[PDB]
RNA sequence: UAAUACGUAGGGUCCGAGCGUUGUCCGGAAUUACUGGGCGUAAAGAGCUCGUAGGUGGUUUGUCGCGUUGUUCGUGAAAACUCACAGCUUAACUGUGGGCGUGCGGGCGAUACGGGCAGACUAGAGUACUGCAGGGGAGACUGGAAUUCCUGGUGUAGCGGUGGAAUGCGCAGAUAUCAGGAGGAACACCGGUGGCGAAGGCGGGUCUCUGGGCAGUAACUGACGCUGAGGAGCGAAAGCGUGGGGAGCGAACAGGAUUAGAUACCCUGGUAGUCCACGCCGUAAACGGUGGGUACUAGGUGUGGGUUUCCUUCCUUGGGAUCCGUGCCGUAGCUA
RNA sequence: GGUGAUGGCCUACCAAGGCGACGACGGGUAGCCGGCCUGAGAGGGUGACCGGCCACACUGGGACUGAGAUACGGCCCAGACUCC
């Protein structure tokens, strides 16, 4: 059962990485989108697309490598799941890497990095640790 | 089982029209009249525990589909439920 | 351990294995000696101690 | 018997107006693993299923925002901790008002995800159209070879047995061997690292009723999904009840033998059971020592199942593709 | 009916229910808390003093006084203890 459709496509972006693809299909989405919205602007993905499949819209994520064929991103671990859910006060706001990384946060004007919603002064919940 | 030409009119009498085959009233009617049939074979041939293990299952898929209607509408299901004599 | 067990079930501490059961707590107990004899330690060493067998004010022998 | 570990000495070490012992409690103890554990064998996946409650959800179209954070004032006693200042000659102490005070209240303004509410769609799931292979399951029917036994011939001194021998059965005619008859259990070859079954496990055929799994058309329902505490059903063999059956095999039990000793290994036999019918009991190293389900991730070598399509002889493990199950070896990773 | 104040606080009659596996009722433990010790932390332990509350006054009960009684050195009764 696709029960957690984030933490699959995390596990898929990261497996993609591990086995040195290309490109990752996968069924398209609202949240989909908007979290590549995330990490394309954060430039992790090379870039994402939203096309038309046999039965629903689905997409393709473009990654990027080192130039010494350096990994794009390290590690990939979901904080907040079914059952264990995770919030943050706008004054707890996760770090990561100290600073090194972005942490996913769900804040009233959407999904923002956690450098943009310290600097609003707004919190929400925290999606995933992107290393 | 159910051959063609029951199965046939079974779908016909039962379901909404004469084309559609998947519908949960079809499906009710389908698995009752096959479950009414075996456990008149059963009632005969006792220790067969291998059939009465797809028993269960099809008393499960009723019920389950039985649920799924009376969260959908209400009187519908309760409809189906006289017209076909079943306790729940 | 899921959530949901934890949730059920609680998690549960050891149970300490107290020592000096004899002072029940105490850091000191007051006795009167019954007896004085010798016994000899286990196997790997081997000599010949002293000690005594003393009546407790918790009544512990 | 020649101690840096006992005691004495010196010398040295730590500490100090206190120094040790003991005892309670936290720590390292991630040694109860939320942060932050493991389950193959080191301790652990139950024996396997259906499935109630609970826990959880495959999509987008829509509002209320009760899960949520969003800010404003509005509570949070003093005392204690943290910052700074202040003084007791510095000294503990307090002279000092700020600052601290991790939770809770309503009013003002948000909707991204996270529930219920709401109508619609289908990539899960499910049925529907036609095919498929199979030791799947239950009842009944039936054939064969063989053991054993009864009867009857031919037929002669042994037959049988182990490292050897006697218990054993023979001169009342053994063994063998041939005719006939009886009857119970089980089906070699097919038959394999193969089928199916959720799991135990299941195969000589015939018929009867019937379950499960898979392929193409994808017609239809449309968030029905997943798994499951308790509960309940299934569940090898051994064992028990009742009544049948009881060839072979064979615990226990007798004898023969080896052995110092054999209440065993071996031999002669041989009762439970082994089979039938219905009830029971529910444990196995019930193992793949790995719970179930979904998604993703280089290959190589085979089986079986079903599909298509082309060299096309269109014969053909000729070639391509597809999906299901099934053996072994292997990268990266993981792992003691 | 009763209370300074609603209410099974008490009484009568009606109905059979209420509490229960998001742990009732049962058993052992023990004053709760701001705090004290520990730990980077979460967390664990714990309730010295001070302080905010609770309950107790030889053991068991009850009531008077009033704005105010669990009435510690206020009252009555019963048991124990000591004494005249
Ligand atoms: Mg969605
Ligand atoms: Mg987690
Ligand atoms: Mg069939
Ligand atoms: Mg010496
Ligand atoms: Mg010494
Ligand atoms: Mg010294
Ligand atoms: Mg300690
Ligand atoms: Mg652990
Ligand atoms: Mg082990
Ligand atoms: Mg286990
Ligand atoms: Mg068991
Ligand atoms: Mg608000
Ligand atoms: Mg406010
Ligand atoms: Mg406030
Ligand atoms: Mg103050
Ligand atoms: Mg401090
Ligand atoms: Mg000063
Ligand atoms: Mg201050
Ligand atoms: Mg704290
Ligand atoms: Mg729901
Ligand atoms: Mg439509
Ligand atoms: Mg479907
Ligand atoms: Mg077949
Ligand atoms: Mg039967
Ligand atoms: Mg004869
Ligand atoms: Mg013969
Ligand atoms: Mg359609
Ligand atoms: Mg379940
Ligand atoms: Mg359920
Ligand atoms: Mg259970
Ligand atoms: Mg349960
Ligand atoms: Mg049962
Ligand atoms: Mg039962
Ligand atoms: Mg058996
Ligand atoms: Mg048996
Ligand atoms: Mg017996
Ligand atoms: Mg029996
Ligand atoms: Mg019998
Ligand atoms: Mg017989
Ligand atoms: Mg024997
Ligand atoms: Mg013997
Ligand atoms: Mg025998
Ligand atoms: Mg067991
Ligand atoms: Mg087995
Ligand atoms: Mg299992
Ligand atoms: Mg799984
Ligand atoms: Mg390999
Ligand atoms: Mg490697
Ligand atoms: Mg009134
Ligand atoms: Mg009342
Ligand atoms: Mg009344
Ligand atoms: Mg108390
Ligand atoms: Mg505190
Ligand atoms: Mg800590
Ligand atoms: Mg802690
Ligand atoms: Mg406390
Ligand atoms: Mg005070
Ligand atoms: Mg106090
Ligand atoms: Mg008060
Ligand atoms: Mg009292
Ligand atoms: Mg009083
Ligand atoms: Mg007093
Ligand atoms: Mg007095």
């Amino acid at each position: 059962t696709m029960t957690d459709p984030i933490a699959d496509f995390l596990t898929r972006l990261r497996n993609a990485n591990s086995a040195y693809h290309d490109e990752v299909t996968l069924p398209h989405s609202k949240l989909k989108a908007n979290i590549a919205e995330i990490l394309k602007r954060e430039g992790y993905i090379s870039d994402y697309r939203t096309e038309d499949a046999r039965v629903g819209k689905s997409l393709v994520v473009q990654l990027k490598y080192g130039p010494s064929r350096e990994r794009s991103i390290a590690g990939l671990r979901r904080v907040s799941k079914p059952g264990l859910r995770v919030y943050a006060k706008s004054t707890n706001l996760p770090r990561v890497l100290g600073g090194l990384g972005v942490a996913i946060i769900s804040t009233s004007s959407g999904l923002l990095t956690d450098r943009q919603a310290a600097r609003q002064g707004v919190g929400g919940e925290v999606l995933a640790y992107v290393w | 089982a159910l051959t063609a030409e029951q199965k046939k009119e079974i779908l016909g009498q039962y379901g909404l029209h004469d084309t559609d085959t998947g519908s949960p009233e079809a499906q009710v009617a389908l698995l009752t009249k096959r479950i009414q049939d075996l456990t008149e074979h059963l009632k005969v041939h006792k220790h067969d525990h291998h059939s009465r293990r797809g028993l269960l299952l099809l008393v499960g898929r009723r019920r389950r589909l039985l649920k799924y209607v009376a969260q959908v509408d209400v009187a519908r299901y309760r409809s189906l439920i006289e017209r076909l004599g079943l306790r729940r | 351990p899921t959530i949901q067990q934890l949730v059920r079930k609680g998690r549960r501490d050891k149970i300490a294995k107290v020592k000096t059961a004899a002072l029940k707590g105490s850091p000191q107990r007051r006795g009167v000696c019954t007896r004085v004899y010798t016994t000899t330690p286990k196997k790997p060493n081997s000599a010949l101690r002293k000690v005594a067998r003393v009546k407790l004010t918790s009544q512990v022998e």
